[PDB]
């Protein structure tokens, strides 16, 4: 966090750096392949010497941007998020079935839809529409109908 | 006359708390050995010319030379570097190494008159051997109106005696040439 | 007086015309003239 | 072109009644206290300058310029 | 329509959804209309005239209807009731057609627009350009279509693999071989010259002895990352980050083809058309990811040059090279491409 | 209005409508603008124009894409035909001023047509169909050249080399020109006769002298003179020699130094005495690199301090300094060589060989320029070119680059035609003669296409001071009495109407592009119907 | 219809050909007086610091005058080109090109001739002209007697169109001496000219030897005797070694006393390398500090700074030595040889003075002014005598002048026109009408008749005598070869060349187009 620098006294050590951090994310990323993950959510910018390891061995990457929209990540697949980038807890692993990608407004979007077994929460509904302006007020709408399911516990 | 400071950029690391009492010591020390060299060759008066970069002579360097009893002037333009070494025969001493007794000129006098709120260096007699003796002349005045045109009226008395030297001869004025010229000439343009 | 803060009293002829500017090109030659005797002689330069 | 120089736009519906119900209102709400024994009195400035001082339902009236025209 | 915006910019579109892109409308419910030619832009491409003529319509029968007795919600009781029987009516009036097994749809879609006259030619390609996608994918990139100022419309040719232009001029181009008879194309990540590695550059060296070994070692480095793609035997390489003269002198002595600047969408294209993959790394290339073709040709195309990948047996990649007069008509083309492969 | 403000697109009063009559009558007009400035300057009787830049700088020239270029415009119809001449110029190159007239003569055509209720995508859809038509008729009537040997191969490059270079200032050393644009093509080219490097071949433009100092010079020509003039001016080989041994090296000479940010810390003073051996070594090891390859002229991309000027002078070796990145790669072509990027890669093999190299006093003052000649054939053809004022040296540039892409056009095969009108006229009957046969709505199109092929040889006839309708005729009577193509205008006047005995040659690749630039051109301003321009 | 934006200023009509030929009109009167030697010189007014220049040459009138016409600019280009070119005839160009357009005018109104004929008609008119001056031209290369007798006669015919005509008889021999120093180089950077105001304008003179404006930095002496004369361009002050990324780590300031220290032995072991030549005199192109300085003093070397690399160039041609480097090899190194080395005052400047100089490579040029406008025309004036007796040294061929050349031209060129016949006579007899002008030009400046006086000289041609010229300070006819009357033959080409090229370039303008300035 302070003053992040390569220091190479002697070109011993310049000619090994370059090899060096290759082999740390090798070492990091196998023990993640190692557990049987296929797909990692990340909360932040990956570099790019992360991103090819994770291609070798099939692994699935998403960018999760500021924190409300990777919160609720957790809670369809039961995950438990951990700062470190070891080899996860198999019991703080999510599970899901099928990762799909496909064209709706004509760009790509990727499907996390659970199934019959293994059910999950936060589940999201696709509104179609011609125009925008129908598009917010259905919404709104739509939450109006999802507020009356909290006035069925409290009383 | 100041602490070490090359053209170069350097660093000085202290690795120790011990190395900052050498330090203070060391950089006295090289401004003293500077002085000690000077008493050497019994030089009272020292000319610096203007500094660029770090400055000419540092104040710790200035306790030296006053408890020594040696006048220092600094400040002096390099285009005067010229003026100063054939008016007082005094070869210019640009390294520490290369200063010695020889290099050095004479005086019998060297006092700064202070009067009228003003003051001035000057030097009464000149003891060396010199081919291209040096002069000087101070210009008084009410303002600089004045003195300006007190000088800028010497400039053409001395390009009188040039004109002398330089051609040997001269003629009448006043309205001599004037009148002898035309008239020699309306003779001739005549017979033209 | 100069348009800067400099006021010069001199009955030099060529410090005269060398302070005074002038907007005319030929007589704007003049003022080298006195140039050509002060730099070469140095006297009777307000003659010429 | 314009159309109608006089009030191309117009305000119809019941925008136009509530205005002409509120100026009207405000029309009796100033002589409210004129009425009575113990009705107080109004002075009015004309721009001539003649002040006149009543608790008069017309003299008050007539004397004030109203611009709201159902009014 | 010829329209011309504030910034100078000619563009001829008769499409709803473009012609209501130029203008800014300022106007609440007239933005109802650029909505549903932008939807119907981005699902199926066509019709988007038809929805905005349709839709108007249906507000200028209304019209009369707003200044009789009846009131708002009855009218939307009409319309949404009868386009519940229209949609039925519509499967009607389709057919399974699962015999006969694009060629005259195709033909339908570029009406109204230019080159409809020349369907008999422009047609043929739009038939092949989704062929190459599989189904499930339909990628909507690999149809990227390039346009080059100048020429004729009817000079564009078919090509089975991506093409893109070079936009930067190497001083070690030339001496590269530009006709391959089987080229080895290598997309990598790496960013091959001399510079600082990564993120940081400072550099400690007490004794002149060990100052010289230094510049020595950075250009073994560079040097290595060079070696391991001449042992691979790899003809072509690309990469995203740019490529100084060094790397570029280096692969023109081992008749080996260099390339960079190239945008990212453009080297998606280039690992489905040979079937290639993205190597971000030199120490991890092996024979087996370097994709290849029948051959490779540089040709010249309006005084711009640029690489064509064909022949290879299976390529998802379809890029075609279009030519016109005016800015304009190389845009209408693609326009109508564009427009014509969402129908197929 | 109903007394509210009714705005549906911002800038509502700044943009306008056109529509209708007025709307089409307004686009026709606006390219006979075009047309009668561009009829002026069409055929080799024509006249250049003046182009004045808003930097003060100016252009004479006739030619319809530059002229457009930097044409400032306000109607987007007129700003069509800009990129219509540079489509024309950028691929084929030549006939930039015949598809502005064409194009015009096309919307001319359809005007009338429109007066008559034709319906505009009719008018199209006849120009697309009599354009086919013209298109197949010429090529039969072309025959192939390709059976001529090498020997004869070189007579048709001549003469449409003199074809192209009339019309343009300073036509009168066409002769020379036409001989040494043709043997540019010579030196540089396939040995299949297939597929030529128009790259290979540069541009560079001198000015002073007079037009008839200019040769070809097969080479590389710099601005940069040798460092530290001390040294010889021209440099000579080797008794007995492979070559002159010509270095590049895009490294300049200094001390080694990291490309990261580094700092050396001397902590004592024998490390700083060891720099200063160190310093004095690295030059004597960069100069004997250089003297063991046998290694004589010396290429440096970013110069090289003071230090190695006297060096270099002892061992007799001539260097130059600031060279451009992209001569750098102009000079390995010529001589063959290959750019060597450090002293430890320094071969023999890498050295270009070139004849000999020199410069040149040019005028009096000036600046100095470096010239290499080559002993044989080679890749690289550069083009020298003098005259006696600045526009004569820029219009001569693009005056030999119009002609050079003549001749890489004859190099594609079996596509040649003969020009002076000859090709509009033949095409021109060919059309009339389909309006028979098909009648219908239809039979008005290939009418107004017949007509505007035509307006190309009577523009001929207007600059040659002619009698455009006792041309026409007597074009078009001879087409039908004989079945010989080759009758056309003479603006020399030299008489034989016969392209074959008055040796023009045009391509046909350029004739072929000339009606589909201007037909799809047209195709497209037909049905432009509601005009939007904002306020600028 | 209006294509065109606002405020576009364009003429497709008869007012477009009329501007074009007008425009060139005020352009050939304005240079039409400075031509010959009786002309008078022009003034300029400077737009921004009341600079005024008075030059007699047309290259930098037309230059300096601002002029927004199209037509103007093509007559300004061919000037620069030919003062960048030949050096010399920037005006008879300029005049020249006009008076192709003067009789192209009435051909297009009166003779209704078509423009492209009357360039045509130059193109046969043009190689008539070029082929008359190459059966006139003699070569006296053959003899260095007569080609050094030619140099003289050349000089005087230039410098006759300047201020200088008067003393161009003393100036003529200093001319031709400079470039026989050059020995037949056409470099004129390596001559120096130094402008001093004041004295008699005939008091220049050419010194043989080096006159540097720097002086000895400080105790060097004025004058000595038998001083070998060394040239270093690089460092030598403070040196800084290469690279960047060089610096001190000092634990102690103990240490850096002697790190700094080590720096002044770097310098004294390069002077002391410098001493192993044994040379009186040390010479850099870089400023010298006070340091270094004072190491010549025990050696007794001279040492001069602050000199520029353009005169280390001519320094070196004087000397006849080589620039130095790397002085840890004394025997690649050669050096510089001078007799005697003294330091003059010209004016107010003290200047250094070389006398006794090995080589004659180069030299250096004194001048006298009684005004610096007089300096710069006397600068000028030797400028463009220099530049044609350089190119003379490569082209020998000469050429008459004073009215011969143009009228000699003007014999082929109406036989020409017989043969041609067609309409293109008017065109080819218009270009023998125009050579006219440059011997009428000449008349018309000195008080002459325009008429009788040329009828003489174009009669005494055709009786078979080509010596024949005109004679402006008799007003009659004379012979050219007794005067002495006689130019360059590149320069007579040059005159013809550019002229003929820049009238086929108005005549091909139609239509003039001008953007909305910026
Ligand atoms: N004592 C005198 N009596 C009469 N005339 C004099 C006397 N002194 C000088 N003059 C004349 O007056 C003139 C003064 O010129 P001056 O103003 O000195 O010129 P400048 O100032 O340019 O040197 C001289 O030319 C001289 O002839
Ligand atoms: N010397 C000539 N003789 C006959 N016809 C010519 C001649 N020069 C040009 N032309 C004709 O004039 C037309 C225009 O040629 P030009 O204006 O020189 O170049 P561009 O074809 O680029 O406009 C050509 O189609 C050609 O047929
Ligand atoms: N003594 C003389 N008698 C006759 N003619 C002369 C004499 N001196 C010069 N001339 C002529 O006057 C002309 C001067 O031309 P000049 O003004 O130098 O033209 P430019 O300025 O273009 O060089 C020369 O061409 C020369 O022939
Ligand atoms: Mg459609
Ligand atoms: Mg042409
Ligand atoms: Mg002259």
């Amino acid at each position: 966090e302070t003053k992040g620098t390569v220091l190479l006294h002697n070109a011993q050590e310049m000619l090994d750096f370059s090899k060096g951090e290759e082999k740390q994310i090798d070492a990091m990323m196998k023990e993640i392949a190692d557990m049987g993950v296929e797909c990692i959510v990340a909360g932040a910018g990956v570099g790019e010497l992360a991103l090819h390891y994770l291609n070798r061995y099939g692994i699935l990457v998403l960018k999760v941007p500021s924190k409300f929209e990777l919160r609720r990540l957790c809670r369809v697949c039961g995950a438990t998020p951990l700062p470190r980038l070891g080899a996860p807890t198999p019991e703080e692993l999510g599970l899901v079935e099928t990762v799909k990608t496909m064209e709706i407004g004509g760009d790509r979007v990727t499907v996390f839809k659970q199934e019959q077994g293994e059910i999950s929460r936060t589940s999201t509904i696709i509104l179609r529409g011609a125009t925008q302006n129908n598009l917010d007020d259905i919404e709104r709408a739509i939450d109006d109908g999802v507020a009356a399911v909290k006035g069925l516990m409290k009383p | 006359i100041s602490p070490p400071k090359p053209d170069t950029e350097n660093n000085i690391i202290v690795n120790d708390y011990r190395q900052m009492d050498k330090i203070l010591k060391e950089e006295r020390a090289y401004l003293l050995n500077i002085c000690k060299k000077i008493k050497k060759a019994k030089c009272n008066v020292l000319l610096i010319q203007k500094s660029i970069l770090r400055d000419a002579v540092n104040d710790l360097a200035l306790h030296f030379l006053s408890k020594l009893n040696i006048m220092v002037v600094k400040d002096i333009e390099r285009e005067e570097i010229e003026f100063l070494s054939k008016g007082l025969g005094c070869k210019p001493i640009a390294d520490i190494e290369l200063f010695t007794e020889d290099r050095l000129g004479s005086a019998d006098l060297v006092e700064e008159i202070d009067s009228d709120g003003s003051k001035i260096v000057r030097v009464t007699g000149i003891r060396n051997n010199n081919a291209r003796p040096t002069v000087s002349v101070v210009i008084r005045g009410a303002n600089n109106m004045i003195i300006d045109e007190t000088e800028r009226s010497l400039h053409d008395a001395l390009c009188v005696i040039r004109c002398l030297v330089k051609e040997r001869g001269l003629i009448a004025g006043g309205g001599a040439p004037e009148i002898e010229i035309s008239r020699r000439l309306s003779k001739e343009a005549r017979s033209m | 007086k100069t348009s800067r803060g400099e006021i010069i009293i001199s009955n030099d002829g060529h410090t005269i015309l060398k302070q005074m500017a002038i907007l005319h090109p030929v007589a704007r030659m003049l003022v080298e003239v006195s140039a050509a005797q002060d730099s070469e002689a140095g006297d009777g330069t307000t003659s010429v | 072109v314009v159309f109608m120089n006089a009030s191309q736009e117009r305000t119809t519906g019941r925008q136009a009644q509530i205005s002409n119900i509120t100026a009207a209102k405000a029309v009796a709400d100033v002589i409210r206290t004129c009425l009575g024994p113990k009705a107080m009195l109004k002075m009015l400035l004309d721009p001539m300058g003649g002040l006149v001082l009543t608790n008069d339902g017309h003299a008050i009236l007539r004397e004030i310029d109203v611009a709201h025209p159902a009014a | 329509i010829l329209i011309v915006t504030s910034n100078q910019k000619t563009t001829i579109s008769n499409d709803g959804a473009t012609i209501l892109k130029l203008l800014d409308v300022v106007h609440p419910a007239a933005k109802t209309l650029v909505d549903i030619s932008r939807a119907q832009d981005a699902e199926v491409g066509d019709g988007t005239t038809s929805v905005t003529i349709l839709a108007g319509e249906l507000m200028k029968e209304a019209k009369p209807f707003l200044e009789e007795g009846i009131s708002s919600h009855l009218i939307m009781k009409g319309y949404r009731k009868a386009v519940s029987l229209a949609v039925e009516k519509i499967n009607e009036l389709a057919v399974d057609i699962t015999s006969e097994k694009l060629e005259r749809c195709a033909r339908t879609a570029m009406s109204s627009k230019l080159i409809h006259n020349n369907a008999d030619f422009f047609v043929k390609m739009c038939v092949d350009a989704v062929l190459s996608l599989d189904r499930n994918d339909l990628d909507d990139k690999l149809i990227g279509i390039k346009k080059i100022p100048g020429g004729a419309m009817e000079e564009s040719l078919f090509i089975n693999g991506v093409a893109f232009k070079k936009t930067f001029s190497y001083a070690g181009f030339e001496q590269q071989p530009k006709k391959f008879n089987n080229p080895k194309i290598l997309s990598l990540n790496v960013e091959l010259e001399l510079k600082a590695e990564k993120d940081n550059a400072e550099v400690r060296v007490e004794h002149v002895e060990d100052y010289q070994a230094i510049v020595d070692a950075e250009w073994q480095l560079i040097f290595e990352k060079l070696r391991q793609v001449e042992e691979t035997g790899a003809n072509i390489v690309l990469s995203k980050l740019p490529i100084g003269d060094l790397a570029t002198q280096f692969f023109a002595d081992r008749n080996i083809f260099c390339a960079g600047r190239v945008s990212a969408d453009d080297m998606n294209r280039v690992i489905q058309a040979v079937g290639g993959s993205i190597q971000s790394t030199t120490s991890d290339i092996k024979p087996e990811h370097l994709g290849t073709c029948a051959l490779f040709e540089e040709m010249q195309i309006g005084s711009e040059r640029y690489n064509l990948f064909q022949g290879c047996p299976q390529a998802k990649t379809c890029t075609l090279l279009l030519r016109g007069g005016a800015e304009q008509v190389i845009a209408e083309v693609e326009r109508s491409l564009h427009d014509a492969i969402m129908i197929v | 209005e109903m007394g509210r403000p009714f705005i549906i697109v911002k800038d509502q009063g700044n943009k306008k409508r056109q529509h209708g009559l007025e709307a089409k009558k307004s686009h026709i007009l606006a390219a006979r603008s075009v047309a009668s400035i561009i009829k002026t300057s069409l055929g080799p009787r024509g006249l250049d124009k003046i182009l004045i830049s808003p930097d003060g700088e100016i252009t004479i020239t006739n030619d319809g894409a530059t002229i457009l270029s930097q044409m400032e415009l306000d109607n987007e119809i007129a700003k069509l035909l800009v990129q219509l001449s540079k489509s024309q110029d950028d691929e084929i190159g030549d006939g930039t001023t015949g598809v502005v007239v064409l194009a015009s003569a096309l919307l001319d055509q359809a005007l009338e047509l429109i007066q008559k209720g034709i319906h505009p995508i009719k008018i199209a859809n006849g120009f697309d169909e009599a354009a086919k038509l013209a298109i197949s008729k010429l090529e039969e009537t072309c025959d192939d050249i390709s059976a001529s040997n090498d020997e004869l191969f070189r007579d048709f490059l001549l003469r449409a080399a003199k074809t192209s270079l009339g019309s343009k200032i300073v036509s009168k050393d066409h002769d020379r020109f036409a001989e040494m644009a043709v043997e540019a093509v010579i030196n540089v080219m396939d040995k299949d006769r297939k597929d030529v490097d128009f790259d290979l071949i540069k541009m560079q433009g001198r000015v002073g002298g007079s037009i008839s100092d200019s040769k070809l010079i097969n080479g590389v020509i710099l601005d940069k003179d040798f460092s530290h003039p001390q040294m010889p001016k021209c440099v000579l080989p080797k008794e007995g020699s492979d070559g002159v041994k010509l270095a590049i090296l895009t490294c300049p000479f200094e001390p080694p130094k990291p490309k990261t940010k580094h700092k050396l810390d001397i902590s004592s003073v024998e490390e700083y005495q060891k720099l200063q051996t160190y310093e004095q070594d690295k030059f004597k090891e960069m100069i004997d690199d250089v003297k063991k390859a046998g290694a004589d002229v010396v290429i440096c991309q970013w110069g090289f301090d003071d230090e190695a000027n006297h060096l270099l002078l002892q061992n007799d070796l001539p260097a130059v300094r600031w060279v451009g990145g992209q001569e750098l790669e102009h000079i390995a072509i010529s001589t063959n060589g290959r750019i060597v990027p450090r002293f430890q890669d320094l071969s023999k093999d890498k050295l270009g060989t070139c004849s000999r190299i020199y410069e040149q006093e040019f005028g009096t003052t000036k600046d100095r320029m470096l010239i290499i000649e080559q002993s044989k054939e080679t890749k690289t053809v550069t083009c020298f070119v003098r005259g006696s004022n600045k526009m004569i040296v820029d219009e001569a540039e693009r005056a030999l680059h119009d002609s050079l892409c003549v001749v890489r056009n004859l190099v594609k095969d079996s596509r040649v035609v003969y020009g002076g009108g000859a090709a509009e006229v033949t095409m021109s009957l060919a059309v009339s003669e389909e309006a028979d046969k098909q009648r219908g709505i239809d039979q008005y199109a290939f009418r107004g296409f017949a007509q505007a092929l035509d307006t190309i040889p009577m523009t001929l006839a207007e600059n040659s001071g002619l009698d455009p309708i006792g041309t026409l005729s007597t074009l078009k009577s001879k087409q039908l009495k004989e079945k010989i193509s080759n009758i056309g205008v003479d603006c020399l006047g030299y008489g034989s109407n016969d392209m074959k005995e008055l040796f023009v040659v045009d391509p046909f690749i350029g004739k072929k592009q000339q009606i589909l630039l201007a037909t799809q051109l047209c195709r497209m301003i037909l049905k432009i119907d509601n005009v939007i321009i904002s306020g600028k | 219809v209006q294509i065109f934006g606002d405020q576009v200023t364009e003429e497709r009509a008869e007012n477009a050909r009329l501007s074009a030929f007008v425009g060139a009109i005020a352009v050939g009167d304005l240079v039409k007086s400075t031509l010959g030697p009786k002309g008078m010189d022009k003034l300029l007014q400077s737009a921004s610091s009341n600079t005024c220049m008075v030059t007699n040459d047309g290259a930098t009138i037309l230059k300096s005058i601002p002029l927004d016409n199209p037509a103007a600019k093509v007559l300004v280009n061919i000037s620069k080109v030919q003062d960048d070119e030949v050096g010399d005839g920037t005006t008879s160009v300029t005049v020249l090109s006009a008076e192709l357009l003067r009789e192209a005018e009435k051909l297009i109104d009166q003779s209704k001739i078509h423009p492209q004929t009357i360039i045509e008609g130059y193109r046969l008119a043009s190689a008539a002209a070029l082929d008359a001056l190459t059966k006139a031209a003699v070569d006296n290369s053959h003899d260095k007697t007569m080609f050094r007798e030619d140099l003289i006669h050349i000089a005087k015919t230039t410098l006759s169109s300047k201020i200088l005509s008067q003393d161009k008889d003393h100036f003529a021999e200093l001319a031709t001496n400079a470039i026989l120093r050059l020995k037949g180089s056409t470099n004129l950077e390596h001559i120096q000219i130094i402008k001093i105001l004041g004295g008699k304008l005939s008091d220049s003179f050419l010194d043989e030897g080096f006159i540097l404006a720097k002086k000895f930095g400080n105790n060097q002496p004025k004058r000595i005797e038998n001083a070998k004369i060394l040239i270093a361009n690089t460092t030598l002050d403070t040196d800084k070694v290469k690279i960047f990324g060089t610096k001190f780590k000092v634990d102690s300031t103990a240490k850096l006393a002697q790190l700094e220290k080590a720096e002044r032995e770097k310098m004294k072991n390069k002077i002391a390398k410098i001493s192993k030549f044994g040379i009186n005199t040390f010479i850099n192109r870089q400023l010298i500090y006070d340091y270094p300085e004072q190491l010549f003093t025990d050696l007794g070397i001279n040492s001069i700074e602050h000199a520029d690399f353009e005169g280390v160039e001519r320094l070196a041609l004087v000397t006849g030595g080589e620039v130095v480097s790397t002085f840890d090899e004394p025997s690649k190194c050669k050096l510089g040889e001078c007799d005697v080395i003294e330091e003059i005052m010209l004016g107010e400047q003290p200047f250094l003075k070389f006398s006794g100089c090995k080589a004659g490579e180069a030299c250096t040029i004194v001048l006298r002014g009684a005004t610096d406008q007089t300096l710069d025309e006397a600068e000028r004036s030797l400028h463009d005598a220099l530049s044609v007796l350089s190119q003379t040294t490569k082209e020998t061929r000469t050429v008459l002048g004073g009215g011969c050349a143009e009228m000699v031209m003007s014999k082929a060129v109406d036989t020409e026109a017989q043969n041609i016949d067609g309409k293109k006579s008017l065109a080819v007899e218009a270009f023998a009408r125009a050579l006219r002008q440059l011997p009428t030009i000449l008349a018309d400046n000195a008080g002459f008749d325009s008429s009788e006086l040329v009828s003489k000289l174009r009669s005494s041609i055709y009786n078979g005598i080509s010596t024949s010229g005109l004679d402006l300070n008799n007003g009659t006819i004379a012979d050219m070869r007794q005067l002495g009357i006689v130019e360059s033959y590149k320069l007579k080409r040059a005159v013809v060349s550019s002229a003929s090229e820049a009238a086929e370039v108005l005549l091909r303008v139609d239509n003039i187009i001008r953007a909305r300035p910026r």
